[PDB]
């Protein structure tokens, strides 16, 4: 009947076209749609990390489940087909990756554990990034000196502890860069 | 509960224009 009751969602960083897309076919699954975050979101589909949106949710709501622009259009598809929907409704297929899209480069950390951060960024749906350029999101750096570092200040590119990247995974979500400062 | 923790973001401003694209090929 109506698979998704009790669902509360809500969009950041989401086309409008795309917007109006998941809002008539969530609604027509059953759940309610808000376009500001209220206290009652469930779910919050998210196309970018760096919105007052998704910095509330991951700093103050883990409850909320953070999910890809997909899940309801894949969802929907599934149910209009007159698919059989499980108990899970597709949400644990289609959560935002922790790192979406991040962009991460490193400095003055040695091997092997620079291997080691590569694996996980990657494994999170993150990109590596070798050498610092002017997109990177984030420079993870073990002290605050060098050309790397100067360079991102310059830049205005968020400097973090390797700890940014352990909580983030941990917090399946990406967390605001000033937690994390150095000294 | 309908207290709004984060307001949605605001559609942008037409913004005056200040910049023509290269005629693409
Ligand atoms: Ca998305
Ligand atoms: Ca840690």
């Amino acid at each position: 009947s109506k698979p998704l009751k009790g669902f509360v969602i809500c969009c950041t960083s989401i086309d409008l076209k795309q917007r109006t897309e998941i809002s008539t076919k969530a609604t027509k699954l059953g759940a309610a749609y808000r376009s500001d975050f209220t206290k009652d979101v469930t779910h919050l589909i998210a196309g970018d990390f760096d919105t007052p949106k998704y910095k509330f949710a991951a700093k103050s709501r883990p409850d909320i489940k953070i999910m890809s622009s997909e899940w309801i259009p894949v969802l929907y598809e599934s149910w209009v087909q007159g698919e059989d929907l499980d108990d899970g409704l597709l949400v644990d297929k289609h959560l935002l990756p922790t790192l979406f899209k991040c962009r991460v480069c490193l400095t003055n950390i040695g091997q092997p554990e620079r291997s080691r951060i590569e694996n996980y960024v990657l494994k999170h749906g993150g990109t590596f990034c070798p050498d610092l350029t002017r997109d990177v999101t984030h420079l993870i750096a073990g002290t605050s000196s060098g050309r790397k570092y100067e360079y991102a200040l310059k830049w205005k590119i968020n400097v973090v502890c390797v700890e940014w990247l352990w909580q983030s995974i941990q917090r399946n979500a990406v967390l605001e860069p000033q937690y994390f400062q150095l000294d | 509960y309908d207290s709004i923790l984060v307001q949605a973001t605001p559609r942008k401003s037409s913004s005056v224009i200040t910049e023509l694209p290269d005629t693409p090929i």
